[PDB]
């Protein structure tokens, strides 16, 4: 899933990875 | 076609040599120029009547426009008494000069 | 093939383009043989009643 | 001709970054104002395309991945075509393309190409005008095929996309004048199609044709005042993408984004829109892949009596050939196979290496002495003295028949079916062959014969892809 | 490059020859090769010319018909056919190089790479 506050905003994105841990693929929030 | 060039032109060692070569029309053609000394095979001198391969000292000066294609040594000395031949091409056709005649007085 | 009314149409065809299409599957637009020229294709009238 | 200039310059090479670039009409299709989504070779944006230049003679044949994009600069007319090939030799046809100044060639042919190939200018002071083109491309073209001619294709920047789908070769075209210092522009700019031409060959290497000046000559070199003007030219190498071109009113792709080049476009396609508005939305899923195959089955067990016929202490006479049944258990035909024992050993049907696959019912082996001038007689409809009063065989399927002459062992106590006896002396077609013949039972029960089944080793604690006993 | 002659003697006239022109180095390919006489007494006079393909060629007047030039890029050498003699084809006869590839850079070039001549003489 991709986490964005628009294209009339900023190109900023985070992504989500919904049910994974953060072990197999610039800050990463368990 | 027809490359008419004077027989024989002297200079004494130092001064300046002129050479020409007349025909039909010469002025549209690139026309080469020709060393050969006796006894030897030629050497080039000019080429697309302004160049001067490499190697060629900057004396051998020569252009073409008109009807008459022309031939300089600036500071003639002892080395240049030689055959010099106008050569041009047309249709496809090589086409060589009589040949003028150094004398190195 | 296909049946519709042919009419002159605005649409500028790039010299490499033979024929224009609508959404799901159905031509739009199509240059003819032998005269170049773009033809429109609408649909013949229809409706319920 | 094939003059080389490629002396020694091994500068490393340079990348300059195609921003947005190389976006053709991967369609012959109009298109309203609709954000159509194709998956097509593309070249991602903001890829590092590489940077070669007119001068430093740059022009090294580079590898024709899927397709490539080409760029160039080229205030003058520097750069002529590109020779598209495989081996760029003899025996391989190659595509060569190159534009004078008014007309484009197009030749397929068997070329026969140089090392450094490019076309010498020249204007003859006449007529400043003709740039007088030489070709210094091949030594010898003949025996070809394709043939085409029309008006050229070509700071004047030019954008290539050249591409090589059954059998067809594509052309997509932009030529645009450009304001910018040294790199490829920011604005969007939609390639269209040139040609397609059948040309139908297997091209994986490419090299661009240069124009060069003769400066100055030097006697003996002919590599000597090779001038290359002024120019730059960038190779980019076309991906299979997913794209979401946004059409115009008039069909013209006026804006694109790369599904694959990251998060946001990604979604910018899932959602077919440019403007995505604010939230979480879902594109895809991750799933981690097998990384290797675990196969794996039961231990192995009594080995068919591949025992007991070929060592037989003594055969058995052809008049009273054996035949024994072979079932249930696993048959290794590998060994006997490699066995370089055997004289000759004919199977009809199946490959004698796939046999470990295949299973079959039931076994038997005809075995028998023969001598090595009645060998051919083992064969479906043949006829002579023992395949008409002795072991004949039918005319339908055959399994596989090995033979091995048996000179030391059994070289008058043999004897042929009227009953002859063989003239079998110890000192080449008159001393005794054994052979053995493997009919195979393929429908008659359930299968109890099959080779075995070779194992793997076990990998624990990683996603692998296995197969337990056939599950 | 170096070029050097072979091939000439004497003949007597209507007879037959081959001339021979060997090159120094494989850059043999990107010359246009060119033959010239030299009458014993008089200036250089074209004779005929081979492109570095060998798809033009092209011969003076007073040699049509005689003469077939032949060039070999792979034994990396030129050849000159000799054919029903003139007594005046007695010369020493040069192998030049333009280094033109076609017919139509000719012009652009002198004739710049020279073999040592060799002689031929045509004599009852
Ligand atoms: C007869 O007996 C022996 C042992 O059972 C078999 O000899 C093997 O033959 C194969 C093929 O020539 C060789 O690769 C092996 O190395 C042999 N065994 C040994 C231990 O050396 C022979 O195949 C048997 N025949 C049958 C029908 O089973
Ligand atoms: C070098 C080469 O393969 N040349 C081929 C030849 O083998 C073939 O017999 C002939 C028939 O078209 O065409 C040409
Ligand atoms: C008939 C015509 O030219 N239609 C449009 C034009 O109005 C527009 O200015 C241009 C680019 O915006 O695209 C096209
Ligand atoms: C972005 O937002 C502004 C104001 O919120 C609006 O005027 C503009 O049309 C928006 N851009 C779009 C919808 O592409
Ligand atoms: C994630 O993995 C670590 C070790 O890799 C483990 O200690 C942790 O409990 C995991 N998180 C879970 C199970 O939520
Ligand atoms: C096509 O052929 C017809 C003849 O039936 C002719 O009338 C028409 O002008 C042709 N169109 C062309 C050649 O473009």
């Amino acid at each position: 899933s991709v986490i964005t506050p628009g294209t009339n905003t900023s190109n900023q994105v985070a992504v989500l990875y919904q049910d994974v841990n953060c072990t197999e693929v610039s800050n990463v929030f368990q | 076609y027809e490359l008419t060039q004077p027989p024989s032109v002297s200079v004494s060692p130092g001064q300046t040599a002129t050479i020409t070569c007349s025909g039909d029309k010469l002025g549209d053609k690139y026309a080469c120029w020709y060393q050969q000394r006796p006894g030897q095979s030629p050497v080039l001198v000019i080429y697309q009547d302004s160049k001067r391969p490499s190697g060629i000292p900057e004396r051998f000066s020569g252009s073409n426009s008109g009807n008459t294609a022309t031939l300089t040594i600036g500071g003639t000395q002892a080395m240049d008494e030689a055959a010099y031949f106008c050569q041009a091409w047309d249709s496809n056709t090589g086409v060589f000069g009589g040949g003028t005649k150094l004398t190195v007085l | 093939t296909g049946t519709g009314v042919l009419t002159e149409s605005n649409k500028k065809f790039l010299p490499f383009q033979q024929f224009g299409r609508d959404i799901a599957d159905t031509t739009d637009a199509v240059r003819d043989p032998q005269t170049l020229e773009i033809l429109d294709i609408t649909p013949c009238s229809f409706g319920g009643v | 001709q094939c003059v080389n200039l490629t002396t020694r310059t091994q500068l490393p090479p340079a990348y300059t970054n195609s921003f947005t670039r190389g976006v053709y009409y991967p369609d012959k299709v109009f298109r309203s104002s609709v954000l159509h989504s194709t998956q097509d070779l593309f070249l991602p944006f903001f890829s590092n395309v590489t940077w070669f230049h007119a001068k430093r003679f740059d022009n090294p044949v580079l590898p024709f991945n899927d397709g490539v994009y080409f760029a160039s600069t080229e205030k003058s007319n520097i750069i002529r075509g590109w020779i598209f090939g495989t081996t760029l030799d003899s025996k391989t046809q190659s595509l060569l393309i190159v534009n004078n100044a008014t007309n484009v060639v197009i030749k397929v042919c068997e070329f026969q190409f140089c090392n450094d190939p490019f076309l010498g200018v020249y204007y003859h002071k006449n007529n400043k005008s003709w740039m007088e083109s030489e070709f210094r491309v091949y030594s010898s073209a003949n025996n070809c095929t394709f043939e085409y001619v029309s008006q050229p294709f070509l700071k004047n920047l030019r954008e290539f996309v050249f591409k090589n789908i059954d059998g067809y070769f594509k052309i997509y075209s932009k030529h645009t004048p450009i304001n910018l210092v040294r790199d490829l522009p920011q604005g969007f700019s939609a390639l269209e199609p040139l040609v397609d031409l059948p040309i139908g060959i297997n091209i994986t290497r490419f090299q661009t044709l240069l124009a060069l000046h003769r400066s100055y000559l030097t006697p003996g070199d002919s590599s000597s005042g090779w001038t290359a003007g002024a120019a730059a030219y960038y190779v980019g190498y076309l991906q299979p993408r997913t794209f979401l071109l946004k059409y115009n009113e008039n069909g013209t792709i006026t804006d694109a984004v790369d599904c694959a080049l990251d998060p946001l476009s990604e979604t910018k396609c899932t959602l077919k829109s440019f403007t995505v508005e604010k939230g979480i939305y879902q594109t895809s899923n991750f799933r981690v892949q097998p990384t290797e195959s675990i196969v794996r089955f039961p231990n192995i067990t009594n080995l068919c009596p591949f025992g007991e016929v070929f060592n037989a202490t003594r055969f058995a006479s052809v008049y009273a050939w054996n035949r024994k049944r072979i079932s249930n258990c696993v048959a290794d035909y590998s060994v006997l196979y490699n066995s370089a024992s055997f004289s000759t050993f004919k199977c009809y049907g199946v490959s004698p290496t796939k046999l470990n696959d295949l299973c079959f019912t039931n076994v038997y082996a005809d075995s028998f002495v023969i001598r090595g001038d009645e060998v051919r007689q083992i064969a479906p409809g043949q006829t002579g003295k023992i395949a008409d009063y002795n072991y004949k065989l039918p005319d339908d399927f055959t399994g596989c028949v090995i033979a091995w002459n048996s000179n030391n062992l059994d070289s008058y106590n043999y004897l042929y079916r009227p009953l002859q006896s063989y003239g079998f002396q110890p000192t080449v077609g008159y001393q005794p062959y054994r052979v053995v013949v493997l009919s195979f039972e393929l429908l008659h029960a359930p299968a109890t014969v099959c080779g075995p089944k070779k194992s793997t080793n076990l990998v624990k604690n990683k996603c692998v892809n296995f197969n337990f006993n056939g599950l | 490059v170096q070029l050097v002659e072979s091939g000439g003697g004497l003949v007597k006239p209507g007879g037959s020859l081959r001339l021979s022109c060997a090159a120094s180095e494989f850059t043999f390919s990107s010359y246009s090769m060119n033959w010239v006489r030299q009458a014993p007494g008089k200036g250089l006079e074209w004779v005929s010319s081979i492109s570095s393909s060998g798809s033009q060629i092209y011969y003076a007047d007073s040699v049509k018909g005689r003469f077939t030039i032949s060039r070999d890029n792979a034994k990396k050498s030129l050849y000159l056919q000799m054919n029903s003699l003139r007594v005046e084809d007695t010369a020493v006869y040069y192998c030049a190089t333009n280094g033109g590839a076609h017919s139509s850079t000719w012009s652009f070039y002198g004739m710049d790479v020279w073999g040592q001549g060799t002689t031929v003489t045509v004599s009852s």
